[PDB]
């Protein structure tokens, strides 16, 4: 997260780290035994990190459970990015950390969210933080959207941040949520560079894919 | 050739380690990728990459 703030300890209780022997992605906890997440933060063997502050270092609210399960989207496009999606099954249930509810509509241009990560905090340069680190943003209009990446933004993905630039998610933030008024609105999904002007973040728009995620989820 | 080009971290905003060529100092290097549209220079292991590029 570039231009963010420090969250404080658990403050986010509905994000998680993905690891792989290190951190690689985040996600949003929505229910005991189940993650969302983006499509290309697909690997086997994912460790999910849960009630994480501290990435680097044990503080004891921990709970660390592998992946039983990581479903991509059946539609996920590695060239288009549409669809950039995944749900994770925990192995076991984690001890409610606390899930954040999925949409009952989509948010309008606008709305200001909340977005988090563990992600680089530089533009220009590298500088990965120890613990979790927000950002409040507003989701932008379509349009704006289109102008700022012709050819690029499908129906199920939005931008959300600021033109000028120095505010947005960065490497490192995939996958994490942009939580609005309470409900899980978005997914870090991608965008040209981190905070440059005129190039807001782009983030799958997850209150298309309620009905697939509550059916997917029953069904395993 | 694909082992002379410089590491892609791409679009997405991952931070998965790969491996890449680096002709400059004849070794096997790593980067951030950030999880899609990799270029050829992208490789899961250090013997991967020096399979497909030592020597470029
Ligand atoms: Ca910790």
């Amino acid at each position: 997260i570039v231009g963010g703030y420090t969250c404080g300890a658990n403050t986010v209780p509905y994000q998680v780290s993905l690891n792989s022997g290190y951190h690689f992605c985040g996600g949003s906890l929505i229910n005991s035994q189940w993650v969302v997440s983006a499509a290309h933060c697909y690997k086997s063997g994912i460790q999910v990190r849960l009630g994480e502050d501290n990435i680097n270092v044990v503080e004891g609210n921990e709970q660390f459970i592998s992946a039983s399960k990581s479903i991509v989207h059946p539609s996920y496009n590695s060239n288009t990015l549409n669809n950039d999606i995944m749900l994770i099954k925990l192995k076991s249930a984690a001890s409610l950390v606390a899930s954040i509810s999925l949409p009952t509509s989509c948010a309008s241009a606008g709305t200001q969210c909340l977005i988090s990560g563990w992600g680089n905090t530089k533009s220009s340069g590298t500088s990965y933080p120890d613990v979790l680190k927000c950002l409040k943003a507003p989701i932008l209009s379509d349009s704006s959207c289109k102008s700022a990446y012709p050819g690029q933004i499908t129906s199920n993905m939005f931008c959300a941040g600021y033109l000028e630039g120095g505010k947005d998610s960065c490497q490192g933030d995939s996958g994490g949520p942009v939580v609005c008024s309470g409900k899980l609105q978005g997914i870090v999904s991608w965008g040209s560079g981190c905070a440059q002007k005129n190039k807001p973040g782009v983030y799958t728009k997850v209150c298309n894919y309620v009905s697939w995620i509550k059916q997917t989820i029953a069904s395993n | 050739d694909f082992c002379l080009e410089p590491p892609y971290t791409g679009p997405c905003l991952a931070r998965i380690i790969r491996y890449f060529y680096n002709a400059k100092a004849g070794l096997c290097q790593t980067f951030v990728y950030g999880g899609c549209r990799a270029k050829r220079n992208n490789f899961k292991s250090a013997e991967d990459c020096l399979r497909t590029c030592g020597g470029a």
